[PDB]
């Protein structure tokens, strides 16, 4: 995250980390959204053009961090993947269209003060705070600036962006399974994702029911914290019936 | 810098 | 999930954190 602040304890207590067991490292934020299912962007795990190909026995999940490097013993949960579940129509020959992953969890993760879901969208709650100027939140262990790695998860508010402004800042095709966020060259204000914050959640406090919701999955962006440039996020409830039905099959 | 070492009952 | 999305140290004891006010406040 660049321009952000640190997290308080249990801020985002949805919050993964993807962890590569060799060599040990971060890969990319991710979020829990049940006892057994976490969510995160499909680019982390498969990106041919980065030569990426991660499957279930590459890597580990760590739930309930705070701090980035330090095994936080006592409270934080390490899991293993049982399978993971790219989109069908993860598009990334060209524009990253459903950048969007499942992976369940071999045993169910046990809830705490630090360790607790976020709730997934339906169509009014997305009809209602989807809207441009509303800001949203996003957190990460990534990188501090484009061009280093923070102690403690941090978080970013960010406005979510009109479609047409969106489009006019790269020369990306968009879909409508993405949106973009960050501040315009004249708010005056500055925050962004950048490498290693990807996969992870972005999410808007509902003032009707006070619940936290995941509207969307940090997916990509050109550098990190440019004038006049966006980082786009896939579009949760867009996807929603794809997810309810891996769940509800497997 | 770099990770800290984690219990191996999670790299098997 | 039944309680998703609340918190522990936060919505469940009516604490509210340092940053979240703005969020509300951008919700016209
Ligand atoms: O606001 C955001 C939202 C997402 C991201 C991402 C993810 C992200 C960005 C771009 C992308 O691919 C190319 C972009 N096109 C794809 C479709 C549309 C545009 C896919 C994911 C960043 C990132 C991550 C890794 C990387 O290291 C490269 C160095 N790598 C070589 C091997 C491993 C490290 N460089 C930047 S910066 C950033 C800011
Ligand atoms: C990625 O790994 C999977 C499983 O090992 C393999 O079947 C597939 O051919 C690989 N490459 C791509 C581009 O999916
Ligand atoms: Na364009
Ligand atoms: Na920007």
């Amino acid at each position: 995250i660049v321009e952000g602040s640190d997290a308080e304890i249990g801020m985002s207590p949805w919050q993964v980390m993807l962890f590569r067991k060799s060599p040990q490292e971060l890969l990319c934020g991710a979020s829990l959204i049940s006892d057994r299912w976490v969510l995160t962007a499909a680019h982390c795990l498969l990106y041919p053009p980065w030569d990426k190909n991660f499957t279930e026995n590459d890597l580990l999940v760590r739930i309930g961090k705070h701090s980035r490097t330090r095994y936080e013993r006592n409270i934080e949960k390490i899991s293993m993947l049982e399978k993971i579940y790219i989109h069908p129509r993860y598009n990334w020959r060209e524009n990253l269209d459903r950048d969007i992953a499942l992976m369940k969890l071999k045993k169910p993760v046990a809830f705490s003060d630090y360790i607790h879901p976020v709730c997934l969208p339906d169509r009014e709650t997305a009809a209602s705070l989807l809207q441009a100027g509303y800001k949203g939140r996003v957190t990460g262990w990534g990188n501090l600036k484009e061009t280093g790695q923070p102690s403690v998860l941090q978080v970013v508010n960010l406005p979510i962006v009109e479609r047409p402004v969106c489009k006019d800042s790269t020369r990306i095709r968009i879909t409508d399974n993405m949106f973009c966020a960050g501040y315009k060259p004249d708010e005056g204000k500055r925050g962004d994702a950048c490498e290693g914050d990807s996969g992870g959640p972005f999410v808007m406090k509902s003032p009707f029911n006070n619940r936290w919701y995941q509207m969307g999955i940090v997916s990509w962006g050109e550098g990190c914290d440019r004038d006049g440039k966006y980082g786009f996020y896939t579009h949760v409830f867009r996807l929603k019936k794809w997810i309810q039905k891996v769940i509800d099959q497997f | 810098g770099d990770f800290e070492e984690i219990p191996e009952e999670y790299l098997q | 999930e039944a309680d998703c999305g609340l918190r522990p140290l936060f919505e469940k004891k009516s604490l509210e954190d340092k940053t979240e006010r703005e969020l509300l406040e951008s919700y016209i």
